[PDB]
């Protein structure tokens, strides 16, 4: 139920710019609450951005995590909905993932912002 | 006049025009695209399969696909990242997909990759 509008693709750097708004936050879990709800991400140019939950965990979450959320006012991320990114094959490159968050900042119009 | 394939958002499929059955972006005219997202709904429909295909730029497109289930040349289940071959269509003006290849993504590396792509094809016919 933010699953039918557009989601900014977002480093740490920009929740500020963003706050309030709908967004995909993908980094990698460097850390969780005993309670299971909040947890910590980091970005491709290794920034903080810290992820909150109403409900706690159902399962062990690690490596890299994509999650949606709104961005809230103190410019962490309430949680709606996550995906694990899996790595069977090949480790996904964050570094250049970031790469491509900041073209499509410069760039809406190539990458319409919905 | 054949044959070409540009990898698109799906806001961007949404702000394509059709005039008399030919879909234009700018003074250029698709047909065949390519789009990355994630498989949020799978139903089985009588004749083939709906699936609701969530890129994060708009709400989620139809892509119908079809199956052969005496084959494995069988449904993507849902949370799967997808690349998606296909046509744009329209009926009633409701936008979708009708898709010939339905390739899961084993190397998220691609989706990042296709980010690019999109952004660079469009660039492109910007210029046109």
């Amino acid at each position: 139920d933010m699953m039918d509008l557009p989601r900014s693709r977002i480093n740490a750097g920009m929740l500020a710019q963003f706050i309030d708004k709908p967004v995909c936050f993908v980094g990698r879990l460097e850390k969780i609450h005993p309670t299971g709800k909040m947890f910590i991400l980091s970005d491709g140019e290794g920034k903080n951005g810290t992820i909150e939950l109403m409900e706690p965990l159902d399962e062990e979450i690690s490596g890299i995590v994509e999650v949606v959320g709104r961005v809230t006012a103190k410019a962490t991320i309430l949680c709606t909905s996550y995906v694990q990114f899996k790595e069977d094959s090949h480790p996904f490159d964050l570094g250049l993932y970031n790469e491509a968050v900041k073209i499509i900042h410069d760039f809406p119009q190539f990458y319409p912002l919905g | 006049r054949a044959q070409h394939i540009v990898p698109c958002t799906i806001s961007q499929l949404l702000s394509a025009t059709l005039v008399d059955e030919v879909f234009r972006i700018g003074n250029v005219e698709i047909s065949q695209v390519t789009i990355v997202g994630i498989i949020r709904h799978a139903e089985k429909a009588p004749t083939n399969i709906v699936y609701k295909i969530d890129d994060m730029t708009a709400a989620p497109m139809d892509v119908r696909q079809w199956v052969d289930t005496d084959d494995t040349s069988t449904v993507v289940p849902p949370e799967t990242y997808v690349k998606v071959a296909g046509h744009l269509r329209s009926f009633q003006n409701k936008k979708s997909l009708v898709a010939f290849k339905i390739m899961p993504l084993e190397d998220m590396n691609e989706f990042t990759t296709h980010i690019l792509e999109v952004i660079n094809a469009h660039m492109v016919l910007s210029k046109a």
